[PDB]
Formats: structure tokens, sequence, C-alpha cells
């Protein structure tokens, strides 16, 4: 789910988000791309 | 570097002597130079006493000569783990993000990870600030620790 | 799971971790034959849990 | 409320509740043409309540577009709506106040 990726795994890109109270969508977005991963190794869903 | 601390530096090397003349065991120079503010881990420690063996750690000990030297590796160092990676590891190390995290927990991936300590260590690190529910505010103690 | 090596206890610690932590309430089918022993791993599961 | 003999924190904590109930109202939910079941878009304003509330968020958005109904004596979980979910949502801002 959207939420407990970004929870689960900030602390590995803990620069990558802003402190800011960001949505779960849009810091998982972020953060995957400051991963700098396949596009093919995964997807994003509208709610995962 | 400079003689203006190199005053305490002699001072803290003869103090810490069990033969008083300025040949302190490889393991109480480290605890010496971790009681500095410099606090390394063991392994850079080791990589820069030569790479030596426990036994030649616990045999052999260091001149005030090569100790400044040593002390300057150590400076190369110039920074640490920060403190928003601890206060962030630990609260996302906790269960439920209740402000704390749970004791025991703490103890055992303490004395269970990566570089090993006995439980008394970590023991009287945690002891005093112990309560009822067993979750200690990670906080405090954190910025007690990197400011102590 | 990725640590251990393959076991039902992994597999037991797995579900209900899951159970745990999305909320959704966890299930375990065992199935085969039957003399393909459909029952030790159901114990052994039952005393782990 | 100080003459009242109020103390401060318990008086924050007032003051961050009724903060709480204020944001209740920004929680906006979407329909989809699959089903139309009660969707959260951006929970960023239901990620900021249930953090000055002391909930998890997650759980809470479950339990809101999804409720733990109980039949007979087994639970069931079911799918909300744009209507039932706003209902709900404001019924516990009654609640709370």
């Amino acid at each position: 789910v959207f939420q407990e990726f970004r929870q689960r795994y900030e602390i590995l890109a803990a620069n990558a988000i802003p402190k800011g109270f960001m949505d779960g969508k849009q810091a998982c977005i972020l953060m995957i791309k400051a991963l700098e991963l396949d596009p093919n190794l995964y997807r994003i869903g509208q709610s995962k | 570097f400079s003689e203006e601390q190199t005053a305490e530096f002699k001072e803290a090397f003869q103090l810490f002597d069990r033969t008083g003349d300025g040949k302190i065991l490889y393991s109480q120079c480290g605890d010496v130079m971790r009681a500095l503010g410099q606090n390394p881990t063991n392994a850079e420690v080791m990589k820069v006493l030569g790479n030596p063996k426990s036994d030649e750690m616990n045999l052999k000990t260091l001149n005030f000569e090569q100790f400044l030297p040593m002390m300057q590796t150590i400076a190369k160092n110039k920074d640490q783990g920060c403190f928003e990676d601890y206060v962030e590891g630990l609260r996302v190390f906790d269960k439920e993000g209740n402000g704390t995290v749970m004791g025991a927990e703490i103890r055992h991936v303490l004395v269970t990870l990566g570089e090993k300590m006995t439980e008394e260590e970590v023991e009287q690190l945690v002891a005093g600030h112990e309560d009822s529910n067993g979750c200690i505010n990670y906080e405090e103690l954190v910025r007690m620790v990197l400011s102590g | 799971r990725h640590e251990m090596p393959p076991h039902i206890y992994a597999i037991a610690d797995t579900a209900y971790r899951s159970m745990l932590q999305d909320r959704e309430d966890q299930s375990i089918l065992c199935t085969g034959e039957s003399g393909a022993g459909k029952t030790e791993n159901t114990k052994k599961v039952i005393q782990y849990l | 409320m100080r003459i009242m003999g109020f103390t401060e924190e318990e008086q924050t904590s007032i003051l961050r509740v009724v903060s709480s109930v204020l944001q209740l109202g920004n929680i906006v939910f979407k329909k989809e043409r699959n089903t139309d079941q009660a969707s959260m878009p951006d929970n960023t304003a239901a990620q900021k309540v249930c953090h000055l509330m002391g909930i998890n968020v997650t759980d809470f958005t479950r339990s809101i577009l999804t409720p733990r109904i109980k039949v007979g004596r087994d639970v069931v979980q079911k799918a909300q709506t744009k209507e039932q979910a706003d209902f709900a949502i404001e019924a516990l801002a009654k609640a709370k106040f």
C-alpha cells in the first residue's frame, strides 16, 4: 500500500522526501525516482 | 595538530597507564580515544592500529609519540553518524510509533548486531531510564549520548 | 522469509506478521492426496504458533 | 480558563483536538466507474489529522473506507461509498465535539 512503503523505506533514502507531511503516493513516487530503478521491474498502481 | 590541547592529551594519556611511563594497552588507548570525544568503531581503530590481532591488542601497548598520528588518523574521519540518523532509525525501529522504543528489543539488537558489546554495557547504558511500560524515550537518551 | 532458509515455520511467521500488519485475516490451506502427510505439518504449525 | 485552573499541557491538547476536528473537513473521497467505492486520492489531510490525533493513518483509513462489521458472530468487511463514508466522518466530528 502507498503509506506503508514510504514509512518502511524512507530510512533508505532519507534525503528523498521533503520534511513536510506529504501524501504517501507522491512520497513513494519521489523516493522510487531517487532510487533510480528500471521502470519495468515495478509498477505504480492507483492504490498500491 | 597543536600543543594547545596536547597538555590535556598528555595528562589523560599518562592518567590511564598501568606502568606510569607512557605505555598504554591498545584496547586501553582506544578506550581513551573514545573518552576523548573521538569515538570511532573498533574496525577503523584496528585499521589504523596496523591491523593487529586480539592477542597483540592485549599484549602490545603504545607510546605517546605514535599516539599523535593515531588521533590524527582518527580526526581524518571528520564526522560520525548524525543525530537525525539515530532518532529516525530508533523511531522506525519501534513497533507502533508511540514516542518510545521497547527496552528488551533494544538490548538484544544492541548486543547481537554489528559491533558486539556485553550485556552490562547496554544495561548501564539504559539503566536509570527504565519505565514500567518498558518503552524508553529514545530521544532523551540519544541526545544525552550524543552531547555526552 | 528471504533471510531464513525455507521452512513451514517461516510460512506461519509470514502469515502471522502479514495478518498483524495489514490487519487482513490470513489463512492457511494444506493440500495433497491422503498419505502425502497432510497431518504432521498442520500440528507442527499449530505448536509453532 | 487559566483562572479556572487549566494547565498549559491540557490547554494545548484541547487546542490540538479542535485543530483535528477542523482539519476533518478537508477529507476528500473519489468515485471510480468500476464500483464507485470510497477511495482516498490524497490522504495528506487525514495524515496530519491522525498524526496530531495519535493514531496510525493506514489502519484508520482502512477502517473508514472498509468497516469491520459483525453479523451473527462472524466479522464481515464491506466497502464504503461516498455518501456513507462522508456521513460517517461527519458523525465522527459531531461525536468528538
